[PDB]
């Protein structure tokens, strides 16, 4: 960070330091990238997210997610999309 | 209400709140449970003070009367809010949890 910074400027930082850091070890960066078929992961998907709730997540997660989050989230990463609202 | 509805009251002090709580709990019919939110360590007088007047089933301070917070349950060894019943409906009937020796019936034989 920037000694001069605001929080928000460090964490855009930090993430970005993860995102060309993880760039420089040859990784996909959408799972379609990964060879997923994605028809049936919207298809699955559904039930992923309910079970991906409970699976001991529970979990010192500071936040409460919800079904919804979780879906938002894994369509975002399949597509290497930014999850941000 | 059994619907994410509530309604609050307007107490004046300590004394007016514990009775108008006790004159809310009869009208239920079955003392099952009742709730105080306080400080805890500065008044114990308080604690069972309220505790004197108050015949729910079951008395909690500073706690939710559900199940399931962080990790374990909050609180985490109770029995659950359903499972209380009671032999009478008539009044002040304190809800007992049900056990197998309701469900058993006995034998001594002498020598």
């Amino acid at each position: 960070s920037q000694p001069g910074d605001r929080t928000a400027q460090k964490i855009e930082r930090l993430l970005t330091w993860l995102d060309e850091l993880k760039v420089n070890l040859d990784i996909p960066k959408s799972i379609q990238a990964a060879g997923v078929a994605e028809a049936d992961f919207l298809a699955k998907v559904d039930e992923l997210a309910v079970e991906a709730f409970d699976d001991q997540c529970t979990g010192a997660n500071p936040r409460y997610p919800l079904i919804a989050e979780l879906k938002e989230v894994l369509l975002a990463s399949y597509y290497g999309k930014p999850f941000v609202e | 209400k059994l619907s994410p509805t509530l309604g609050l009251f307007r107490a004046d002090n300590f004394e007016d709140a514990v009775a108008q709580a006790v004159t809310m709990v009869e009208i239920g019919g079955i003392g099952h449970t009742s709730g105080l939110y306080t400080n805890q360590d500065v008044n114990a007088d308080r604690i069972r003070y309220f505790g004197d007047k108050l015949k729910t089933a079951r008395i909690l301070v500073n706690i939710p009367t559900t199940h399931g917070g962080i990790g374990d349950l909050y609180n985490f060894n109770v029995a659950p809010s359903l499972t209380l019943g009671c032999g009478s409906w008539g009044g002040n009937s304190i809800s007992e949890n049900v056990g197998p020796k309701h469900l058993i019936n006995k034998k001594t034989v002498a020598k």
